[PDB]
């Protein structure tokens, strides 16, 4: 019920390995998901039970995790994968979202 | 010269060896009526079993 | 193809209700669930009510409790939400979602909504 994010700021430039981790009050037992918000548009789920991609349009985000510790860790970033990203427990039903991680340009 | 075992060999129609055409690939075929189990109707169904 | 297109979005008054519907395109309304996700002018996803394949389960955020009523019309194939008294807080773009995750096949939040810029002003 309460999930927080730790990095709010990251800028990284083309290539930069970006590491990004929430982490939860009582376990979520591998229930987690990370969704990519562009400023203008509507959300899109980046992974879904903290260990698969999904409809596999994201291609090199990586996650991983079970219980407490779920980080997601891009690879070689490309400057259009910079946006803020929100990560929410998706099946105990008081569903929550945290604060969110900006991937901003340096 | 290595059927006839010498080095030397006489005029005329020799056969050598067999000529064999290989393989170009590999095909599997299965029938293609689905006789699908009815795993649909237990895995999700609207109740379950207690 | 996909779709989950919004209306309903306009300024309300306090104390005032709008329903807000939520059409669907191109999905089997009845399997998959749907609930309701918003986010306040700068702030973060924020999570409001639920309601499931039958229509039947309804669950709700205590931040708000009571002040809305989700129904799903399956014929409809709109799922629609009320609130009886929006606060000057709820100034969100309330969004749509579509979350098949009970049912040895689905994952959550799937596709979202275009969303409707709800307004609350004095």
């Amino acid at each position: 019920i309460v999930l927080t994010q730790s990095p709010s700021s990251l800028s990284a430039s083309v290539q930069d390995r970006v590491t990004i981790t929430c982490r939860a009050s009582q376990v979520i037992s591998n229930y987690l998901a990370w969704f990519q918000q562009k400023p203008g548009k509507a959300p899109k789920l980046l992974i879904y039970a903290a260990s698969n991609l999904q409809s596999g349009v994201p291609s090199r985000f990586r996650g991983s995790g079970s219980g407490t510790d779920f980080t997601l860790t891009i690879s070689s970033l490309q400057p259009e994968d910079f946006a803020t990203y929100y990560c929410q427990q998706y099946n105990i039903y008081p569903l929550t979202f945290g604060g969110g991680t900006k991937v901003d340009i340096k | 010269k290595c059927t006839l075992k010498s080095f030397t060999v006489e005029k005329g129609i020799y056969q050598t060896s067999n000529f064999r055409v290989q393989p170009t690939e590999s095909i599997v075929r299965f029938p293609n009526i689905t006789n699908l189990c009815p795993f649909d109707e237990v895995f999700n169904a609207t109740r379950f079993a207690s | 193809q996909v779709q989950l297109v919004e209306s309903g979005g306009g300024v309300v008054q306090p104390g005032r209700s709008l329903r807000l519907s939520c059409a669907s395109s191109g999905f089997t309304f009845s399997t998959y669930h749907m609930h309701w996700v918003r986010q306040p002018p700068g702030k973060g996803l924020e999570w409001v009510a639920f309601i499931s394949y039958d229509g039947s389960n309804y669950y709700y955020s205590d931040s708000v409790k009571g002040r809305f009523t989700i129904s799903r019309d399956n014929s409809k194939n709109t799922v629609y939400l009320q609130m009886n008294s929006l606060r000057a807080e709820d100034t969100a773009l309330y969004y749509c979602a579509r979350d098949s995750s009970g049912w040895h096949w689905g994952v959550p939040f799937d596709y979202w909504g275009q969303g409707t810029l709800v307004t609350v002003s004095s």
